[PDB]
């Protein structure tokens, strides 16, 4: 009786039901065992692509807001539209109640980002 | 063939420019071979430009610099011979585009080909280098200065040092040649251009000097205590 | 204490591990003027009642016209320093003229010197001093020395004020 391989399975069990318009990624393994748990993702629709997030969660308890935009500063500062993308995500994240990593916050910010085209 | 066309009917319209995206994943297989993307129209786009600055087509450079091939755009905004056009005024959108590029850091290329990267970035150097050609001449300030000054910027210590390591430690010709013009280029500098300028060229050029020596060589001073184990043994 | 000392004694002018004893129990680092020291306090080890009332004027006069550098500072303090609670419990009147004289130490030292090189030693030596044995008597007057010192010193020594 081991996982041996990532947290409890409840959270990749979930995240790998999501559409083929995300994308999911692992960073360099800083938390490999434990946390496991650092995403990186991207959005591949009929959009403007852009920054991947942070996505860096807590025990499966969830009450994580787990992005954290490690390149927030000088990848936000480039552009005035993705600076607009950037504001109207954040605004929107400060509305989630109680945010869920699991499927809020990919979902939020692909609403978004399907938001900034004004 | 059909890109250029493709991007020129995109200039073609005024789109958002970031709806563009869109239209050239579409006009695409999306991951065919991105080694005909954005990377040859800063060329081809700027090709007939000649002498002006081609503005309202950049802002699809600053959109695609977010996320993009940067080693294709580093490689041939090295390689383009842009200097040698003197025109004094695209060479000015090219310093404004690596500030934003090189200034925070570059980026992962997840194989061996970022490697190459590297090496792109020292051929990058010596294109920086020509900003002095811009006052080769000296018959008659800003350029020269501008071009010193975001040279110095883009040589920020503990962020690109290890890949001018990595790129002089594979191979010499390049890093000799790069050695020569920054000689010719601090030889050039011996006139009075203005306090400010000639002056933070020779810490660039002492910074360059230091890259094959070391990163942490021993400089430490003030260990005030006598070594026993000398002693001892 | 003044035999060259003053333009460039040697390498050895590091204070700490020459001014410090016991050093003599290897057969190096036993330079006769740390020995002296010892034998200063080898006497006020045992002389510590009433004779304690001498230093003060021999301090006065003597070591003012004597001192330039730094660590010929640090050695009239190892030498008077650690006595303070000898007046602290009876020559109550003298101990603050042992602090106006540690001041005037420092302001001659500030006076003459290129840079000062162990600043962080000096402060918390100056620290201990005044938040374990001067209390709170004696800072206006060290006030009237404390404002003329070097920027740099200012800012290192600016919680004095309280």
């Amino acid at each position: 009786e081991d996982e041996r391989q990532s947290i409890p399975n409840v959270l990749q069990g979930e995240v790998a039901r999501l559409d083929p318009k995300f994308l999911v990624n692992l960073d360099p393994s800083h938390c490999s065992n434990n946390g496991t748990v650092h995403l990186i993702c991207k959005l591949d629709d009929k959009d403007l692509p852009s920054v991947p997030p942070l996505e860096l969660s807590v025990p499966a308890d969830y009450p994580a807001q787990s992005p954290m935009w490690i390149d927030r500063q000088w990848q936000y500062d480039a552009n005035p539209f993705l600076q607009s993308v950037h504001r109207c995500m954040t605004s929107r994240l400060l509305q989630l109640p109680d945010k869920h990593s699991v499927t809020a916050l990919l979902n939020t910010w692909a609403q978004s980002i399907h938001q900034a085209c004004l | 063939v059909n890109l250029k066309q493709a991007i020129l009917q995109a200039w073609k319209e005024r789109w958002s420019d970031y709806q563009w995206a869109i239209n050239m994943k579409k006009f695409f297989p999306k991951g065919a071979t991105w080694d005909i993307l954005n990377l040859a129209e800063a060329l081809l786009e700027q090709a007939m430009i000649g002498p002006s600055p081609n503005p309202l087509i950049l802002s699809y450079l600053k959109y695609a610099i977010s996320s993009q091939m940067v080693s294709c755009s580093s490689v041939l905004t090295a390689i383009s011979k842009f200097d040698d056009f003197s025109r004094d005024l695209c060479v000015q959108a090219l310093l404004d585009i690596m500030d934003m590029f090189c200034d925070r850091l570059s980026c992962h290329g997840k194989a061996e080909e970022c490697i190459g990267l590297c090496r792109a970035l020292l051929s990058a150097l010596h294109w920086l280098l020509r900003c002095t050609a811009a006052s080769a001449e000296r018959l008659q300030e800003k350029q020269l200065a501008l071009c010193l000054q975001c040279l110095e910027k883009t040589l920020s210590s503990t962020k690109n040092r290890a890949l001018l390591h990595i790129a002089k430690l594979e191979e010499a010709s390049s890093w000799t040649a790069i050695e020569h013009s920054l000689l010719k280029l601090g030889e050039i500098l011996a006139n009075l251009s203005n306090p400010q300028l000639r002056s933070q060229a020779e810490r660039c050029g002492t910074l360059i000097r230091s890259i094959p020596s070391m990163l942490s060589v021993h400089s430490e001073q003030l260990h005030k205590t006598g070594f026993p184990t000398i002693h001892a043994l | 204490s003044s035999s060259s000392l003053t333009s460039e004694t040697e390498w050895v002018g590091y204070p700490f591990r020459l001014f410090d004893f016991t050093a003599c129990h290897q057969s190096y680092s036993e330079m006769s003027c740390s020995y002296t020291l010892a034998l200063a306090h080898a006497v006020w080890h045992h002389s510590s009642i009433g004779q304690l009332s001498l230093i003060p004027k021999f301090l006065t006069e003597a070591l003012l016209p004597v001192v330039k550098t730094e660590f010929q500072l640090l050695y009239v303090y190892h030498l008077v320093g650690p006595f303070l609670q000898r007046f602290q419990q009876e020559r109550t009147r003298c101990m603050i003229e042992i602090g106006v004289a540690f001041y005037d130490m420092l302001l001659n030292v500030d006076q003459c010197s290129t840079h000062l090189n162990y600043m962080d030693p000096i402060c918390d030596f100056l620290y201990h001093m005044k938040y374990m044995f001067t209390g709170d008597s004696v800072k206006e007057q060290v006030e009237k020395i404390i404002c003329n010192l070097k920027p740099a010193l200012k800012l290192r020594l600016r919680f004095i004020t309280h």
